[PDB]
Parts: C-alpha cells; sequence; structure tokens
C-alpha cells in the first residue's frame, strides 16, 4: 500500500485545489477504481462539453501509469468509438512524479490539440490533417449530441 | 443523524470560485443551483440565465437535481474533511 497511500495523497491534494478543467474521486469504496469529468476548453471545438472519464490506477501506482478510457462519445483522431485514449504521458512518459490531476490536464490539451500523427481513428486523422474546417465542425455536433 | 451540515465552494470556467457556502446535507442539487445562478459574479463572458443552463459536478459524477447533497456522498468524496469544491458548467442550449 505504497499506492493506496499515494493515491489517497492525491485525492487529497486533489479536493483541497482540483484543476479547473476536471473533478474526479473514487466511484465507491474501491479507491483504485476512480470516475472523472473533462470540461472541454474554451480552446477547442469540444468547448462546453463535459466528459466521462473512467480511471483505474494499477497496484504498483505510481511507477505504472493509470489505465484512462472516455466513457463519452468524442470525435477525435486520438479516442476511439471504445473510449481509448492515445497519451504520451499513459505510454513513454509516464513519470511516478506525475499525478493523476497532471494526467487528466493532459486529456484537456489533447482535445485542444490532437495529434494526427499517432493516430487511433484514421478517418478522423485524416480528415483533421486534410480538411480541418470540418473536423472541426463535426463535433462541435458530437459535442452536442453526446456531451450536453 | 440526516440534516447535517458541509461546506461547499464552487468553481467557475474562469478559475475563479465563490463560497464558501454552508449547506445541509438536506439541501438539493435544484437549490445549489439557484444560489449559483445568484451569486453569479459580474463581467463573466458567460452567465447562467436559468437553473436549467448549469451542470454541478462533484467527485467526478455530473450530479442530478433532484438529488440532495447527502445522497451525492461517497465514501472518498471528502478525505480532507472541510470544504468540498464543486465544479459549475454554464451550458447555454
Amino acid at each position: 500500500t505504497m499506492a493506496s497511500k499515494r493515491i489517497l495523497k492525491e485525492l487529497k491534494d486533489l479536493q483541497k485545489d482540483p484543476p479547473t478543467s476536471c473533478s474526479a474521486g473514487p466511484v465507491a469504496e474501491d479507491m483504485f477504481h476512480w470516475q472523472a469529468t473533462i470540461m472541454g476548453p474554451a480552446e477547442s471545438p469540444y468547448s462546453g462539453g463535459v466528459f466521462l472519464v473512467t480511471i483505474h490506477f494499477p497496484p504498483d501506482y505510481p511507477f505504472k501509469p493509470p489505465k484512462v478510457a472516455f466513457r463519452t462519445k468524442v470525435f477525435h483522431p486520438n479516442i476511439n468509438s471504445n473510449g481509448s485514449i492515445c497519451l504520451d504521458i499513459l505510454k513513454e512518459q509516464w513519470s511516478p512524479a506525475l499525478t493523476i490531476s497532471k494526467v487528466l490536464l493532459s486529456i484537456c490539451s489533447l482535445l485542444t490539440d490532437p495529434n494526427p500523427d499517432d493516430p487511433l481513428v484514421p478517418e478522423i486523422a485524416h480528415m483533421y490533417k486534410t480538411d480541418r474546417a470540418k473536423y472541426e465542425a463535426t463535433a462541435r455536433n458530437w459535442t452536442q449530441k453526446y456531451a450536453m | 443523524p440526516e440534516e447535517e451540515s458541509i461546506d461547499i465552494k464552487f468553481r467557475l470556467y474562469d478559475g475563479s470560485d465563490i463560497g464558501p457556502f454552508r449547506y445541509s446535507a438536506a439541501s438539493t442539487v435544484d437549490f445549489l443551483k439557484q444560489r449559483v445562478v445568484s451569486d453569479w459574479p459580474k463581467g463573466k463572458t458567460v452567465v447562467p440565465k436559468g437553473i436549467n443552463e448549469v451542470k454541478l459536478i462533484s467527485s467526478g459524477k455530473i450530479l442530478e437535481n433532484n438529488k440532495t447533497v447527502g445522497q451525492c456522498k461517497t465514501p472518498f468524496g471528502d478525505i480532507a474533511g472541510g470544504v468540498i469544491v464543486m465544479h459549475v458548467v454554464v451550458q447555454p442550449s
């Protein structure tokens, strides 16, 4: 229970001063299982949206990253039909210096700046590279349908 | 032991919050939202007109109107004890 203690610390800090763009806590009594919401940033087409994320902390946190899936549908190059996220800092840039807050914030940055060259959904990555104005338009729309 | 108190401050899109404010477990979310529309500070690029335009979020869950603070309690919802921060999202529909 270094993991528990550290998770607990991250909760405590988060609850004292949460990032303005996200909210998260444990769902029930399993404290390795949180849920969270990302507020689509103003400086993205996902403005106004509220997106639901689930979080599973592994047993040897913080040496390995948490698992993070979107539950809410999004039109995004790096997030697929099953809410899998392609995010640098859940892969090779994980560090045990990082916290779930820091992770949640990265997901915000991802909404405002996608990486089409590391796609999880090639039609969207292609649309993004090829025809950005249409990507922008398309959620937006999906933000209204599915995140409001 | 059904009507106990907790302190809420409300985090806004801006980064600014308003509160803290004292409420009872018996207070409804619906109530909490009205309080938000009311104390809404001045000079925001956004202003919620009504109650139907504000979503409240606490510990990762979107709180639904007709529930009460007490039923929007999770085992890990306030580890420290003190003020609970809740997030306000203003959606013009």
